[PDB]
């Protein structure tokens, strides 16, 4: 595993002969392979299992290195590549164009909001799903029909509205079974696994819950909205009513905690008990989702797309949007007024800096820590900044030459210590 | 006892049994609401600054006293109880002072 | 698009900044009339960065820098989305608070460092330093040595003209 | 009670004074009955009562 | 000429019925004091039905400042009980909040001079305050001093926070809403018990 | 033009009638407010049903899906009638 310095610098050897972007993609892949070796093969029994978990956490640093390279690649590919330069055709619209064409336009025109979406797509890519068929969440929740226990045992109407309508009905077993469903649908919604959430809602027998998921999509008619001509019309033309109805349904108690939370994620609002177990990536996702859902609605309002009748609960919804900067600052604080331990992590601070777009600010600032005798403790962090700077200058002439020399010099000194003579000498 | 920053921890526990400054050495907002004295409030504001609720801090600064934005923030604070009513009255008084004025009139409206 | 302006006219009659703004959008798709519509919409309420900039651009080119400050000041302090910046600082410079605004603007924006120096030049050693700071590009180095010439620094200027001059030729 | 209010309106309720105090007691009794066991309508009666008080004030001014 | 018009109009009192001319003085400039002294002489003429109908024509911003200035003058401690009721009618037109506070101020003065036959009047005053509270159900209103001549500010109703315990020595009698109204109800029950004990003596 | 026209026609009849209906009891009314949407939803405030109700006035191919699926679910086990309306073939 000492031959890890080879794999990154081997990705360097191919790059004088070839092209820039595959270097970052290979850095994602190289770190990904290294996660697996450290992670595998480790067996934990009793007390050691904890030791194995600690080992995984250390590798966990390599996992974080893979996720960070993926994010770096995704954002720089949007920012530098010709994907931000195109005809304004997506934004050429008329009042008769549907609310969906208006969202397609907003995402094309607003690069800043679209960058938030690329971060969301990344956070969804690295989400933890519970298992279907190898955990009690869905394997043991394979009940043939919905509310079989409450139907078979008394203790009037099958519909989900019957227990919101009146007190006590549901059997404890059916509530326990619903907890597993909604938790698993909720993990899938966080993972962006919307199609799987719909497939499960249909197969579990929950056609009503499936219908709520369908109301994500805005109305598109292919006939009127010729830009994205599909074949059938799709989505719901009163999305604001649907958003408010979903928000109201989220607030209502006597529903499961996981259900209220899916409705909160759909409404672009926060949830409460489920966020107690929300990690940094998970909290970043929920808060960016609020920012996207508020921004889209404000553009829809400014365009005059929304109808006054659909405004059932304006007073209950946050009209304001926070900036990406405030998103990270609020997420960075702990609930107990401490620096968040996850935010303070050396590679997580970089993820945020790549999202803000001030990458080069930390690259100069980090180099100052080397002269001040800091960073040396984390063996990965010194390497990371080296490869990251090398990648920045190849894609765009960016980081200061002074910083490149200081970072490369300290990195080459390490190659002699690790005795990587052919590569260290070259650096 | 061997030096550690355990003095604040012990002092805080004693206060709970029977204060805010000792804790410093949501709740702060509640304290401000109770204190809808002035020097103590200033000290609390300084502590908040050291900690840095930002909107609440801005409101406190306004009370101690771009302008339109500040007025909007004050309105938001008013939007979000007898103590609350008193705070609203104080905000109205502040608006009157500001008027003493089209923006002020709008705030009054 | 004519049906769309009928439904806009009717809505306005019924009650409506977003109608009046929409009319402006239709106009963008008879500029004086559109500008008038934008002005009315702005008066009714404050909405979208595209509203604020269409009115503020109309007033800016009408020469009415007091109306353009009014829009852009409300669009900043309302908190909808201010990043007008040119007309505000420029307006302050024309007027001859302003220093604070300049500092805020400064907080690698070149023309902004330039307008800042010129404000300081209406409100000598500090001025000389300003040029030295900017210079730390041949034409930078050349205006730097020319205004050193003005302040009276013959020894420094000939070294820092010649240094440039055989960095460029 | 509604009939009494109508009579006061016909009269203008100059001297009722006690009745407004009396009316409050009746309202309290109604609340007690509710506790033992139309809100808009109840508000209207209060408004009608206020008119009598205003008339009494006018009489005092006279 | 205009300073003569004030002096001359005041002395006659009869031509000082010129309300639209009264309203035409505050709108140009801060000569509100001319309206304040002149409308007092019109109150001395004392045709309150007609007199109060003309401040419907006068602008409400001016009417609030003139009627509040008049209401502070109504705290004259006069036997003119009606001036409080006509102030209550102007408060009825506005937010109504101050009519309740003016009633407690008038109750306090009526308690201070003498007792006994004032008990039945205090019952009527409790009925008036209870009716005024029912009219103004969601909104709060604060008292300052026991009437006009105020040298206290507004301590509020949300500053229940102390400092050290020496800053909780403020009288805290700004918050004379629903809680003190329940204490006035206790005063009424004490009066009822005293009267029932008094009826069992002969 | 016809929609609103139809409403006005079925007015007074749905007017004072549905009035009492509400100020009375019980179900069905939920269906009757749908014949009259946002005020009916606000009065009703069944969170999942509320989101499906906003698809009414939508001619979208939502019909069939929700239609058959909900019916099947009920078979396996004032709500079926709402689904019949969103099927578009009531």
């Amino acid at each position: 595993t000492m031959s890890m310095y080879p794999d990154f610098l081997k990705s360097f050897l191919e790059h004088p002969s070839s092209a820039v972007f595959e270097l970052i993609e290979q850095y994602e892949a190289t770190c990904n392979t290294q996660i697996t070796l450290l992670k595998k093969i480790v067996k934990r029994v009793t007390p050691g299992q904890q030791k194995f978990s600690k080992t995984a956490s250390i590798l966990w640093l390599l996992q974080q290195e893979m996720v960070t390279w993926r994010l770096i690649a995704a954002l720089y590919r949007d920012r530098i590549q010709s994907a931000l330069e195109e005809e304004n055709m997506f934004e050429i619209a008329a009042p008769n164009a549907s609310e969906k064409t208006i969202v397609d336009k907003l995402f094309q025109r607003d690069t800043l909001v679209r960058q938030s979406q690329l971060v969301v797509d990344w956070l969804e890519s690295i989400a933890k799903d519970e298992v279907g068929d190898f955990s009690d969440n869905i394997e043991y929740y394979a009940k043939s029909v919905y509310w079989e226990n409450t139907l078979h045992t008394l203790k009037s109407e099958l519909d989900p509205d019957a227990p919101i309508r009146q007190k006590l009905p549901l059997d404890d077993l059916d509530r326990e079974d619903d907890i597993r469903l909604l938790k698993y649908l909720f993990t899938l919604i966080r993972a962006g696994m919307t199609d799987e959430a719909q497939r499960l809602c249909k197969r579990c027998g929950q056609a009503w819950r499936a219908a709520t998921l369908e109301g994500w999509k805005l109305y598109h008619d292919a006939n009127i909205n010729g830009g994205t001509e599909l074949q059938a019309v799709e989505g719901n033309p009163y999305r604001c009513v649907w958003k408010t109805c979903c928000w109201r349904m989220a607030e209502d108690e006597q529903f499961n905690k996981y259900e209220r939370a899916i409705y909160a994620t759909l409404s672009g609002n926060l949830k409460q008990l489920l966020p107690v177990c929300e990690s940094w990536e998970d909290t970043v996702w929920a808060h960016f989702k609020v920012m996207v859902d508020s921004l889209v609605e404000q553009e829809i309002r400014a365009s005059i797309i929304s109808f006054n009748e659909a405004n059932e609960l304006p007073r209950e919804y946050l009209e304001a949007n926070w900036t990406l900067d405030s998103v990270f600052e609020e997420l960075q604080a702990t609930d107990k007024k401490r620096v968040l331990e996850e935010n303070r992590e050396h590679y997580h601070i970089i993820q945020k800096f790549v999202i803000l777009a001030d990458v080069d600010g930390l690259m100069d600032e980090f180099s100052e820590w080397l002269s001040n005798g800091k960073n040396l403790l984390l063996g990965h962090l010194l390497r990371f900044m080296t490869h990251l700077l090398l990648f920045f200058r190849t894609l765009g002439l960016q980081a200061k030459e002074e910083v490149s020399v200081e970072v490369l010099k300290t990195y080459i000194q390490r190659l002699i210590n690790e005795k990587q003579i052919e590569l260290i000498a070259f650096y | 006892c061997v030096p550690a920053q355990w003095v604040h921890e012990a002092k805080a526990i004693r206060s709970r049994r029977d204060y805010l400054l000792k804790g410093h050495q949501k709740l702060v907002t509640r304290h401000l609401a109770a204190d809808a004295s002035f020097l103590g409030e200033l000290s609390n504001p300084e502590h908040c600054k050291h900690i840095q609720l930002d909107y609440i801090r801005v409101i406190d600064m306004l009370n101690l006293i771009g302008c339109e934005l500040e007025k909007l923030h004050t309105k938001v604070m008013s939007l979000c109880y007898t103590a609350k009513d008193r705070l609203a009255q104080s905000e109205m008084a502040k608006r009157v002072a500001n008027i003493l004025q089209p923006p002020e009139s709008m705030s009054d409206s | 698009i004519q049906r769309y302006v009928e439904n806009a006219q009717n809505s306005a009659s019924s009650p409506k900044s977003m109608k009046g703004f929409l009319f402006a959008r239709l106009y963008y798709e008879e500029y004086e009339l559109a500008k008038r519509s934008v002005s009315s919409y702005i008066s009714v309420q404050e909405r979208d960065p595209k509203a604020h900039r269409f009115l503020g651009q109309l007033f800016e080119i009408e020469g009415n820098v007091e109306k353009a400050v009014g829009c852009y000041k409300r669009s900043l302090e309302l908190n909808p989305t201010q990043k007008l910046t040119l007309r505000i600082a420029e307006l302050i410079c024309t007027l001859n608070r302003a220093e604070y605004w300049v500092e805020r603007a400064s907080k690698g924006s070149p023309e902004i460092y330039r307008l800042k120096e010129q404000l300081l030049s209406s409100q000598w050693n500090q001025l000389f330093d300003l040029i030295q700071a900017e210079l730390f590009d041949v034409y930078v180095n050349l205006k730097l040595v020319d205004l050193f010439l003005s302040n009276q620094r013959l020894e420094e200027a000939v070294l820092h003209c010649l240094k440039p001059e055989r960095r460029a030729l | 009670l509604t009939l009494l209010l109508d009579a006061l309106p016909l009269l203008e309720q100059k001297q009722v004074i006690f009745s407004a105090e009396q009316t409050y007691e009746l309202m309290r009794c109604l609340e007690d009955r509710m506790a033992a066991k139309i809100q808009k309508q109840d508000s209207s009666i209060d408004n009608t009562k206020v008119e009598m008080l205003r008339l009494a004030l006018a009489r005092n001014l006279a | 000429l205009r300073t003569r018009i004030f002096k001359h109009h005041l002395d006659m009192g009869h031509n000082n019925q010129a309300y639209d001319a009264l309203t035409q003085i505050p709108d140009p400039s801060r000569q509100l004091d001319c309206l304040r002294q002149l409308v007092v002489v019109l109150c001395e003429r004392s045709q309150l039905q007609d007199l109060v109908e003309f401040p419907y024509v006068n602008l409400h911003n001016e009417v609030v400042g003139i009627i509040e200035s008049r209401a502070r003058a109504v705290d004259l401690m006069t036997h003119n009980y009606y001036e409080l009721l006509y102030a209550f009618h102007i408060y009825r037109h506005n937010y109504r909040k101050a009519g309740s506070v003016m009633f407690e101020y008038g109750m306090r003065l009526g308690r201070e001079v003498r007792t006994l036959r004032g008990l039945q009047k205090q019952v009527n005053s409790y009925l008036a305050c209870l009716n005024c509270l029912r009219l103004i159900r969601p909104e709060y209103a604060w008292i300052v001093q026991p009437v006009s001549g105020a040298v206290y500010e507004r301590p509020g109703a949300s500053p229940k926070r102390n400092y050290d315990g020496e800053s909780s020595a403020v009288p805290s009698s700004s918050q004379i809403e629903i809680l003190e109204l329940r204490d006035l109800e206790k005063e009424y029950v004490l009066a009822q018990t005293r009267l029932t004990l008094a009826k069992h003596n002969p | 033009a016809f929609s609103h026209w139809l409403a006005h026609t079925a007015e007074e009849r749905i007017e004072e009638e549905v009035s009492l209906y509400g100020p009375e009891r019980h179900v069905e009314a939920v269906f009757s407010f749908l014949t009259g949407i946002s005020d009916a939803c606000r009065l009703a405030q069944d969170h999942r049903l509320s989101l499906l109700l906003s698809q009414m006035v939508g001619s979208q191919e939502m019909r069939e899906l929700i239609s058959l699926q909900l019916v099947d679910w009920n078979k396996l086990q004032e709500r079926l009638r709402v689904f019949c309306l969103l099927s578009g073939t009531p």
